[PDB]
């Protein structure tokens, strides 16, 4: 209900633009997409986007075969064999992480507040002294 | 189912308790001294 | 610190020096030597208003400083917007210039109707306030910038103006101290 | 800029204290706070050292209080930043092994573009060795260098950002050559050996085999290496 | 998927030719003419024998073609910019102690 | 002189002072000594904090030469074997000193 | 004390779990969990095995 009743519209035309919109908001925008795409872009330069939280739902990518084809069965066992053998995990690790691309002195901004307080207190003291002198003169 | 960085007050609450206890002890000592001095003056005067 | 004729002229020349120095500091854009876009990255001599090209393809081309960037500035709290507003308007350096001018007018007004000893106190208060305003302006400018560099001569012209303003403010209050001493000395006798 | 503003604030606080403690003749005097005494009070307050005088008026006490707060915050900040500097410097750990180099990415490392050292990484089964191979084979620009001589100057040019993997014998010798700006770190990744080669069926096979063993046991080989690597 | 296709052929021992779908679409059904396009159309209308590609297992797709067990599981996630160093506030000197 | 020593000692320990200099030169001396004391005490506290935070232990022996240079730590080999004969017949100065 | 407490970070992933040794970890005596690690060629999971 939030995104439907949001102004401006928070819906992105294409996935690539949604990646850029996050990088152009400095943390004021969050993009929702498939975990695999998110993990891929997270491992790309300049590596300023990260994936947080778990998966909202569960899906899967499969190998498609025409209905009534002889290759439908051996392919299905092939996926199961590779998954149990760890081949599928290694290929994901290879193309996602193996090929991925991812003190200082205290500045015046750290104590500017104490400086402002000091100068304001000096001004308040001057005002109080002037008020007292004016009252005594009157 | 059935189920920070900044220092918090809990880390320094004991010193607050010690300070207030010391304030109370000082008040009690001052009142005891005042009562004793008042008692001495009335008997003498 | 001694006599009366020297103190008046010393205060006058100090006030004029502070006023001219602060006006130059505000008026001349040599405040920060840093790398930045002057219209590729290139060393530039910046100021309060317009950062200007230096040792580049087109030296001497001057461009106003971007204080409120457009094109998805990402925004921030109202405190940061206030800080940019103060930095862009430079209300505190300009207020320092105004206070220096008012102190100069008050010091000049001391020649006419010298019996009003409160004019000297007014000049001293104004000079002290001008120094404080210069302090706030320097702090605000540095904090706004902090968001290799070196400061120009106009920044140190302003920093020297603060010192002279307080030094003249000390003498102005001292002159007021002695003027009331003269009243006390003659009243008893 | 913090030190500059500290000096400026000290001057301003001293001047304001002198002004608010003296300007009023109705307080005339009753306080020993002149311009000389105000500066001394402000300096003593910043150093957190004892003062021979304290302000007594409301405005003077306001100035003293704000200056005290500013001083306390600044001194605490200085001590904390000094502690942070020293602590972070203390946890700095140089890369003293191949595992340490693998776990980091700030320092780039490469091998020869063609040689036995390069091929050892490609056909390797140890965890660290394959991790290094994956890093270099996927990195832009290529960390591999065509020649060792050009790659040797890369370590010196890259002011520590680039690390070179090469034979240990050449690493020790290059370290001992002028200007001696490069050093050998860690241990040997693999084990190789330099041998005297003779034709198959030559009569010099066995005597040379026993000669090499003789020189090793008596220390001639160790003496020869030390002579041309360290003494020279 | 190229690595997966190479592993798929090695298991079953058949030769293959990799091709890119011209439509550049994963697969959908037209609302009016009821004609499938993309990868789905290639397998349904016999323009290819297998689709080793990140094709989502869905209800409408399962009826027209056969899907193997999912070789990779996923779901909706949240992408946010990296936290990045935060510029200290004006009154940040009070941070070491709680309010 | 006694009171000056007492004043300087109190200033270094940040324990106040029953007297403070009134002249310009005495105040200059006091100010520079106060700055020195502040810097030194802050440095001591910071270094102690760094020490207590990070614990580093090192071996007195890091190479072959260091073992021979010192004598507090003893070292030896087998009663009879290849390792003992190596030092007996060694001709390099570093090993001959060990043997 | 405070700096050490700030440096303390709890266990997050299996990669962080593999490196540390203070907390031991173990799977079932049988089942698909052990054969996963045994057949795992992943260096992160191979070292835990």
């Amino acid at each position: 209900t939030y995104m439907r009743s949001a102004e401006p519209s928070v819906f992105v035309r294409t996935t690539a633009e949604g990646v850029a919109r996050v990088r152009k908001s400095k943390g004021k925008y969050a993009y929702l997409l498939e975990s695999t795409m998110n993990e891929y872009i997270e491992q790309r330069k300049p590596c300023d986007t990260m994936k947080v939280g778990g998966n909202l739902d569960s899906k899967g990518y499969d190998i498609a075969t025409p209905k009534g084809s002889s290759l439908g069965t051996p392919v299905n066992l092939a996926v199961l064999k590779l998954s149990e053998q760890g081949v599928l995990d290694k290929l994901k690790n290879k193309w996602w992480y193996d090929k991925g691309e991812c003190t200082s002195a205290l500045s015046l901004s750290n104590v500017a507040g104490v400086f402002y307080i000091l100068v304001g207190g000096l001004g308040l003291a001057m005002l109080v002294a002037l008020i007292e002198f004016c009252y005594k003169s009157r | 189912g059935e189920c920070t960085s900044a220092l918090s007050l809990s880390n320094v609450a004991g010193v607050f308790y010690i300070l207030v206890g010391g304030l109370g002890l000082a008040m009690l000592v001052a009142l005891i001294e005042f009562c004793y001095k008042s008692r001495a003056e009335a008997k003498r005067m | 610190l001694f006599d009366r004729g020297v103190q008046m002229l010393l205060t006058t020349v100090g006030a004029f020096a502070a006023f001219s120095l602060m006006t130059i500091a505000v008026g001349t854009d040599y405040w920060l030597y840093s790398r930045g876009v002057c219209k590729e990255e290139v060393m530039t001599h910046s100021g309060l208003w317009r950062t200007c090209c230096l040792e580049g393809n087109f030296k001497g081309l001057c461009k106003q400083i971007d204080h409120f960037p457009e094109d998805a500035d990402y925004e921030a709290d109202t405190a940061e917007y206030f800080l940019r507003a103060v930095r862009a308007s430079s209300i505190f350096p300009i207020l320092s210039v105004i206070l220096l001018f008012m102190g100069g007018l008050c010091i000049a007004a001391s020649e006419f109707y010298k019996t009003r000893h409160n004019i000297i106190l007014s000049a001293g208060i104004f000079f002290v306030s001008a120094g404080l305003s210069n302090i706030i302006g320097i702090i605000v400018y540095i904090s706004a910038n902090a968001g290799s560099y070196s400061y120009g001569w106009s920044f140190y012209f302003g920093a020297l103006s603060f010192i002279i303003a307080e030094m003249v403010g000390v003498l102005a209050v001292h002159m007021f101290i002695d003027r009331h001493k003269q009243l006390r000395a003659t009243a008893r006798a | 800029e913090i030190w500059m503003c500290i000096v400026f604030a000290y001057i301003g606080v001293s001047v304001v204290l002198f002004l608010v403690s003296r300007f009023s003749p109705y307080e005339w005097s009753t306080n020993e706070f002149g311009i000389f005494n105000s500066l001394w009070f402000s300096l003593g307050a910043f150093m957190q050292q004892g003062c021979d005088i304290s302000p007594r008026s409301l405005s003077g006490r306001i100035v003293g209080g704000v200056w005290w707060f500013f001083t306390l915050i600044i001194i605490s900040s200085y001590t904390a930043n000094l502690a942070a500097f020293l602590t972070v410097e203390r946890m700095v750990s140089p890369i003293e092994s191949a595992e340490d180099l693998s776990k980091q990415t700030e320092i780039a490392y490469g091998t020869l573009d063609s040689g036995s050292t390069k091929e050892f990484f490609r056909r390797s089964k140890i965890a660290v060795f394959d991790k290094m191979w994956t890093y270099m084979r996927s990195a832009e620009p290529s960390v591999f260098v065509r020649t060792t001589a050009e790659g040797v100057a890369r370590v010196r040019k890259s002011k520590g950002k680039y690390a070179y993997l090469l034979e240990s014998t050449m690493n020790e010798y290059i370290e001992q050559r002028k200007p001696c700006d490069t050093m050998k770190v860690g241990g040997n990744l693999d084990s190789k050996g330099y041998d005297i080669a003779t034709p198959k069926g030559s009569s010099l096979g066995t005597p040379v085999n026993l000669a090499v063993l003789k020189l090793s046991e008596q220390g001639v080989l160790d003496k020869l290496k030390n002579k041309w690597w360290y003494d020279k | 998927c190229v690595d997966l296709a190479a592993e798929i052929a090695k298991h079953c021992g058949f030769k293959y030719k990799l091709t890119i779908v011209g439509d550049g679409k994963y697969g959908a059904r037209d609302a009016d003419t009821k004609i499938w396009n993309g990868m789905v159309g290639e397998l349904v209308y016999g323009k290819a024998d297998i689709a080793i590609a990140p094709l989502t297992i869905t209800l409408v797709r399962e009826e027209v073609i056969d899907f193997s067990k999912p070789f990779m599981s996923l779901g909706i996630s949240i992408m946010i910019k990296k936290p990045q160093k935060s510029k200290p506030g004006v009154f940040s000197f009070l941070d070491p102690l709680a309010y």
